[PDB]
DNA sequence: GGTCGGCGCCCGAACAGGGACTG
DNA sequence: CAGTCCCTGTTCGGGCGCCG
């Protein structure tokens, strides 16, 4: 008995049409149970094919998490409604989520299934589930709710989710709460074990409203990775090569730096290996140019109106760095994943954990999930990366092949 | 009309647009009989009816022979009336294989006689399906008709059986949970670990089922003793083959010959193990003419007859169990070419392939061997729903070094070493710190875009030097061809110094093969070599010799 | 015959995006 | 400076195979 709020797609852009990638045995198994589930709870239903939209779908299990979640890549009709869920109901980002001591994520996407979804926009939830060796034809269903996993059910559940969180606001007023897909971000100063505290407390203030899990964050303790020069005292001429060839790299992002007394050093055809003691001049341009590295760039600010751009590179041993940016050179964020999950075995699902940290990250300081420029050829990234995911969201993404240049972010 | 008894899916034309308005092609007298003869009888029947002037709609309609019948199928040119119509979503996402099916006690396969005829089109929408039948007088008006089922020829006719069909088994199949049914269009695939006598309960079960629907299940299609035609298979109890393949043996070949020879070694590759298709695929390269004669190369000749003695011997596949391991078996064949073989008994192969995609200008034989890896994975997880495990010509500290000095993200899933050769392995290996006593090249080229003319050379730390002119060349290849003449020209350990992003770019990928013959020449030097070390420096910056030698090859 | 849909392969032409050089 | 071009990679259009 709840009045629907009218969704429209963007003019002129009709519906996602991406087919479904095949699954394995486990996936298929997990989603008829809840596919099942869910139409018996009139969450879903069946349709036809004179419905020409469809979605891919796939099933995945989060951090330490033995229940299979269904996910839908709405990445396409996302950006299908695009003007929904920022000129109408956008969601304010707080500024001060990412200051805090510890923030808590909350999967709240089964609260969206109370809420039923527009009768004309159900025509665009549409998802199909494959057999393996086809031995049935797709099964189709829609959705009558607010899927999880669409951008357009927090900002629809936005106004009964206020009304919610009221109580718990006015009793704890410091705390920040930030809602973001199906997660829910509560940030506060406290001390950790009263910090988990606050989260059973939220937990079971949730519960009373009809909606379980919690991954915790530490924000104040992100580190950014700058780019630092060799202390050598002794330099051959192939270490002042190097040098210099990353010394010139990074002339494009700190414009005052100069090779000029460097490459002067460089200017005999020497072998490579000799020993070159660094001139009066030379020394002065190296210890200036290691003062402009510890400078910020000049100009360098978020703007709302950008989309969020991510590069990542495989360094090696088990290093990966990345940097987010919107304009070129314009770095906004720097830093460096180590040991992770897969190190020194798999680079899809290092490559895999550290988008999702890079993206969790974005959404704590800015609140958008950014385009990833991935270092991987496309048929290998598409063939694993669902075998490591556990988030709930997806982010864009493209595939790069830059050979190493002069290794800018790692020594 | 009455109704029928299975639910019509709801279609629509696309938004501002009107149905068709075609005129009839002129018929041949004989076909024109074969109309006439089944638009009574399907009228009779209720499937199509007579419509007046009102309808101002008409589309083309002919009729072809049935294979080894004397009966005749119609079919309606609905080109015109496809492109309006809305678009549809197919729901058959791919083909079954025979590799993929479980030993199973019992096996029944049926077909359901004139499957589209029997479900019906919407109420709505049978005002588009109009169509003139011609007389065998040119005068005669005709009789004009309206479609009530699906009709042939219409781009929404196999989407929307295949869900309708899907909607009728649905009930059946969950009342019925251990019976297996592969549903395909109307090919019927029902098998279950049930005793022989129980079985044929449930498939008269089933074929009544159907009956109350307006499916018919013929005793005619009906099958009961194996083997069992199957998707164009040979289902045994025991074991599974492709029916016979006849391969032309056309003294002259045309374009349009090797495209129907190509396609049959394709489709024969999935079980006849070592088909290659390199060499008859180089002749359909740079070709215009589908009619053009084009001889056979002595190359292509003899990868004809080696493809024509495998299709001698008998070959078959077994079933999938799936107690036991996947397993997967890749060899080196050919240069640029791959097999492989999906097993979980030795010599016992589900299913065979081949994989010679040649991706990029520069590869080498390790990333041909991950991308053959790729497509067995997710060519397996379409069939059995899991990955295999891996039997791969590449030692294990091959790949070890390979991937963990890659820029690139790359792995391959839990595979094992196998010792058959061709070893898969790398043909040279840049160092990762500068050599020392070896001579240091710096190198650099430059060419005019005008004249295409420009030099090449080096200079070293002894004061060895060489310029080469160069005719008909880009600045890619001049500062290729320079690092080539620091190669030629030094010892067995040598570094080289250039400022070519594009030379740096493809050297250190480790490509054994190229399109490019200087690249090749690169490569051949570079595995004679003992040590070699690359190095890049920005050019215009004055730096070493590097500027000495770019004034020298300057023009 | 010159109907429809699905999947697979092989090819070339059109598209497209980055790097070095030039008015 | 923006304009090319040299190069490489991708995407799509069209032929065949196979199934219904």
């Amino acid at each position: 008995p709840i009045e629907t709020v009218p969704v429209k797609l963007k003019p002129g852009m009709d519906g996602p049409k991406v087919k479904q990638w095949p699954l394995t045995e486990e996936k298929i198994k997990a989603l008829v149970e809840i596919c099942t589930e869910m139409e018996k709870e009139g969450k879903i239903s069946k349709i036809g094919p004179e419905n020409p939209y469809n979605t891919p779908v796939f099933a995945i299990k989060k951090k330490d998490s033995t229940k299979w979640r269904k996910l839908v890549d709405f990445r396409e009709l996302n950006k299908r409604t695009q003007d929904f869920w920022e000129v109408q109901l956008g969601i304010p980002h707080p500024a001060g989520l990412k200051k805090k001591k510890s923030v808590t994520v909350l999967d709240v996407g089964d609260a969206y299934f109370s809420v039923p979804l527009d009768e004309d926009f159900r025509k665009y939830t549409a998802f199909t589930i494959p057999s393996i060796n086809n031995e049935t034809p797709g099964i189709r269903y829609q959705y009558n709710v607010l899927p999880q996993g669409w951008k357009g059910s927090p900002a629809i559940f936005q106004s009964s989710m206020t009304k919610i969180l009221e109580p718990f606001k006015k009793q704890n007023p410091d705390i920040v709460i930030y809602q973001y897909m199906d997660d829910l971000y509560v940030g506060s100063d406290l001390e950790i074990g009263q910090h988990r505290t606050k989260i059973e407390e939220l937990r079971q203030h949730l519960l009373r409203w009809g909606l379980w899990m919690g991954y915790e964050l530490h924000p104040d303790k992100w580190t950014v990775q700058p780019i630092v020069l060799p202390e050598k005292d002794s330099w051959t001429v192939n270490d002042i090569q190097k040098l210099v060839g990353k010394l010139n790299w990074a002339s494009q992002i700190y414009p005052g730096i100069k090779v000029r007394q460097l490459s002067k050093l460089l200017r005999g055809t020497k072998a490579l290996t000799e020993v070159i003691p660094l001139t009066e001049e030379a020394e002065l341009e190296l210890a200036e140019n290691r003062e402009i590295l510890k400078e910020p760039v000049h100009g360098v600010y978020y703007d709302p109106s950008k989309d969020l751009i991510a590069e990542i590179q495989k360094q090696g041993q088990g290093q990966w760095t990345y940097q987010i940016y919107q304009e070129p050179f314009k770095n906004l964020k720097t830093g460096k994943y180590a040991r992770m999950r897969g190190a020194h075995t798999n680079d899809v699902k290092q490559l895999t954990e550290a988008v999702q940290k890079i993206t969790t990250e974005s959404i704590v300081i800015w609140g958008k999930t950014p385009k990833f420029k991935l270092p991987i050829q496309k048929e290998t990234w598409e063939t694993w990366w669902t075998e490591y995911w556990q988030a709930t969201w997806i982010p864009e993404w493209e595939f790069v092949n830059t050979p190493p240049l002069v290794k800018l972010w790692y020594q | 009309v009455p109704i029928s008894p299975i639910e019509t899916v709801p279609v629509k034309l696309k938004p501002g647009m009107d149905g068709p308005k075609v005129k009839q092609w002129p018929l041949t007298e004989e076909k024109i009989k074969a109309l006439v003869e089944i638009c009574t009888e399907m009228e009779k029947e209720g499937k199509i009816s007579k419509i007046g002037p009102e309808n101002p709609y008409n589309t083309p309609v002919f009729a072809i022979k049935k294979k080894d019948s004397t009966k005749w199928r119609k079919l309606v040119d609905f080109r015109e009336l496809n492109k309006r119509t809305q678009d549809f979503w197919e729901v058959q996402l791919g083909i079954p294989h025979p590799a993929g099916l479980k030993k199973k006690k019992s096996v029944t396969v049926l077909d359901v006689g004139d499957a589209y005829f029997s479900v019906p089109l919407d109420e709505d929408f049978r005002k588009y399906t109009a169509f003139t039948i011609p007389s065998i007088n040119n005068e005669t008006p005709g009789i004009r008709y309206q479609y009530n089922v699906l009709p042939q020829g219409w781009k929404g006719s196999p989407a929307i059986f295949q869900s309708s069909m899907t909607k009728i088994l649905e009930p059946f199949k969950k009342q019925n949970p251990d019976i297996v049914i592969y549903q395909y269009m109307d090919d019927l695939y029902v098998g279950s670990d049930l005793e022989i006598g129980q079985h044929r309960t449930k498939i008269e079960e089933l074929r009544q089922h159907l009956l109350r629907w307006g499916l018919t299940t013929p005793d005619k299609k009906h099958q009961k003793e194996p083997p069992f035609l199957w998707m164009g298979y040979e289902l045994h109890p025991d074991k599974w083959t492709v029916q016979p393949i006849v391969l032309p043996e056309k003294d002259s070949w045309t374009v349009n010959d090797i495209c129907k020879l190509v396609g049959k070694l394709n489709w024969a590759s999935q079980i006849y193990p070592g088909i290659k298709v390199r060499q008859l695929s180089k002749l359909l390269r740079g070709t215009k003419a589908l009619t053009e004669v084009i001889p056979l190369t002595e190359e292509a000749e003899l990868e004809l007859a080696e493809n024509r003695e495998i299709l001698k011997e008998p070959v078959h596949g077994v079933y999938y169990d799936p107690s036991k391991d996947l397993i997967a078996e890749i060899q080196k064949q050919g240069q640029g070419q791959w097999t492989y073989q999906i097993y979980q008994e030795p010599f016992k192969n589900l299913k065979t392939g081949k994989y010679a995609r040649m991706r990029g200008a520069h590869t080498n034989d390790v990333k041909q061997l991950t991308e053959a890896v790729q497509k067995i994975t997710t060519e397996s997880i379409v069939i059995w729903g899991k990955t295999p495990k891996f039997k791969l010509p590449i030692q294990k500290e091959t790949w070890e070094t390979w991937w963990t000095e890659y820029w690139q993200a790359t792995w391959i899933p839990e595979w094992e070493f196998v010792n058959t050769p061709p070893l898969v392995k790398l043909w040279y290996q840049l160092e990762k710190e500068p050599i020392v006593g070896a001579e240091t090249f710096y190198v650099d080229g430059a060419a005019n875009r005008e004249t295409k003319l420009g030099k090449a050379g080096y200079v070293t730390n002894k004061g060895r030097q060489k310029v080469v002119p160069l005719t008909n060349t880009t600045n890619q290849k001049t500062e290729l061809q320079a690092i080539y003449l620091a190669l030629q020209d030094s010892g067995l350990e040598v570094n080289i110094v250039t400022n070519s992003q594009y030379a740096l770019g493809i050297i250190q990928a480790q490509p054994d093969k190229s399109e490019s013959e200087l690249v090749n020449q690169i490569i051949e030097q570079l595995i004679k070599k003992e040590k070699v070390y690359l190095a890049w420096v920005p050019a215009h910056k004055g730096i070493g010799g590097n500027e000495q030698v770019d004034k020298l090859v300057s023009a």
